[PDB]
RNA sequence: AUUACUGGGCGUAAAGCGCAUGCAGGUGGUUUGUUAAGUCAGAUGUGAAAGCCCGGGGCUCAACCUCGGAAUAGCAUUUGAAACUGGCAGACUAGAGUACUGUAGAGGGGGGUAGAAUUUCAGGUGUAGCGGUGAAAUGCGUAGAGAUCUGAAGGAAUACCGGUGGCGAAGGCGGCCCCCUGGACAGAUACUGACACUCAGAUGCGAAAGCGUGGGGAGCAAACAGGAUUAGAUACCCUGGUAGUCCACGCCGUAAACGAUGUCUACUUGGAGGUUGUGGCCUUGAGCCGUGGCUUUCGGAGCUAACGCGUUAAGUAGACCGCCU
RNA sequence: UAGGUGGGAUUAGCUAGUUGGUGAGGUAAGGGCUCACCAAGGCGACGAUCCCUAGCUGGUCUGAGAGGAUGAUCAGCCACAC
């Protein structure tokens, strides 16, 4: 759905380093972009019950690397929050 | 998940005896080859050895003795989901004496023979006979 | 060992939640240092006396009385040990995840459309049956049936392909086309650096029937009616037939929701298949050989009361949950 | 003060001197012990609250043990005296 020119918009935003994929933020950023794209979907698709299924992974694991990085450096954690608009 | 890394070098060792296999493999690592050592020194294997630097992997060369395994039990014992810890009077006997138990004292890793002698207790890790 | 910590179970004996997501909890890769909470060792204080136990002692013996010890598995304070677990501060890339490019697929949602067939209807032809069954009758037909031709209108389902094929967590998913969209898998390089596993409670999804509201209604058909069968026939069979079956949006939450088999991880002989990637070779000729994913079957050890299970375990182990008595 | 010490979740919320503060009083003595005042705390799935049962312990009985059952006589503690 996020295709490849908007990932990596994503991905060179967020990166925290040189052609950084991996880290939280860009993980959490790139969820958060898919999770936002695809409201619009369930919104005109809410039988879809079988991509929600999805869409719920990801919020899941959205979740687990914010918890990760929270706990790692509580900064950067404040940081993703606020750039992504996120109320974690 | 695998959780218990110390099992599961005990049922690989188990397993390869099972399977007449003459040596067995895994990742290595501190206690696995401490083990080991004890193993060997109480004549239940072998021989080891730890090839790798980047992921240094551990070789228990298998013992067998008039095509028997030489290990005949192998069991963990204080497990991840429930440790146990003996004071050096309540040591594990393993096969009436003839097995050993491997205890973890503060000064390493011995037969429970070696840490009663020693006037330890610890963690119990196995029973091997 | 019949509540199983010691010391049990859950395919079929009672027992795996229908499936999943997930908070608390439980558990958790590798490694350096540190800490010493858990752990271990010792000291000190205490742990009443009696009792119990071991040595004695005294009653003629014994019960009984009695001396000393051991024991009181603990707790507090304190001193050490630092392997293991935990904490704290780092490190690591094997777990887990990300980026890139592909691949297969009835995965899901929406919309459109095609062809076959059924029914109804209209007209043409046609003329006495048709239909049904074990036989028959109800029914239909001379007001023209059934058959046959043509057309129309509707609804539902998609022959062949089609497959112990595929996809999906499970339920489940089948014409064709588009739109929206989830997951899996492979290759390659780079990334993050344990971010994991399981989950009480909770949340979500969940066949068919059913329920609400509004539609739709060809076919089928609970109920119901009639005809048979029968001793009876509130059935099986036949002729009809309504709800329902279909759509929208809710509700319900259950099934032999089954593999009657929880999830995750590692390990342990083989044989024959299917399917979907990928690399190599000379494609020297459809192929052959590697390397992955998924799936089917037969069997070895092992396991099992047996039947059987057997690398997709019911084998060997670990973590956690559910459940049995 | 801490830990330990029955059963029931077909008992999940409970509390408002309640929880803490300040001051005063009060006591042999700390203390919501009490009152006034200020604040809105406190407890609870490591089961509060409620209900049922029950004196506790040293011990006693059973058991290879781990446990299970029990708390006459004796001794310690507690409570009670129509």
């Amino acid at each position: 759905s996020l295709n490849a020119e908007t990932k990596a918009a994503i991905v060179a935003e967020y990166a925290q380093s040189e052609g950084d994929t991996g880290s939280p933020e860009v993980q959490v950023a790139l969820l958060t972009a898919s999770i936002n794209h695809l409201q619009g979907h369930f919104k005109a698709h809410k039988g879809d019950h079988h991509s929600r299924r999805g869409l719920l992974r990801m919020v899941s694991r959205r979740r687990k690397l914010l918890d990760y990085l929270k706990g790692k450096n509580l900064a950067r954690y404040q940081d993703l929050i606020k750039r992504l608009g996120l109320r974690r | 998940s695998m959780q218990d890394p110390i099992s599961d070098m005990l049922t690989r060792v188990r397993n390869g005896q099972a399977a007449n296999k003459v040596a067995v493999k895994m990742p290595s690592s501190k206690l696995k080859v401490a083990i080991a050592a004890l193993l060997k020194a109480e004549g239940y294997i072998v021989d080891f050895a730890v090839e790798g630097e980047a992921k240094p992997e551990l070789e228990v060369t298998l013992k067998y003795f008039q095509a028997k395994p030489v290990i005949e039990q192998l069991k963990r014992v204080s497990r991840p989901g429930l440790r146990v810890y003996k004071k050096k009077d309540q040591l594990p006997s393993v096969m009436g004496g003839l097995g050993i138990a491997i205890v973890s004292t503060s000064k390493g890793l011995m037969s429970d023979r070696a840490a009663r002698k020693a006037g330890l207790g610890g963690e119990i890790i196995c029973y091997v006979a």
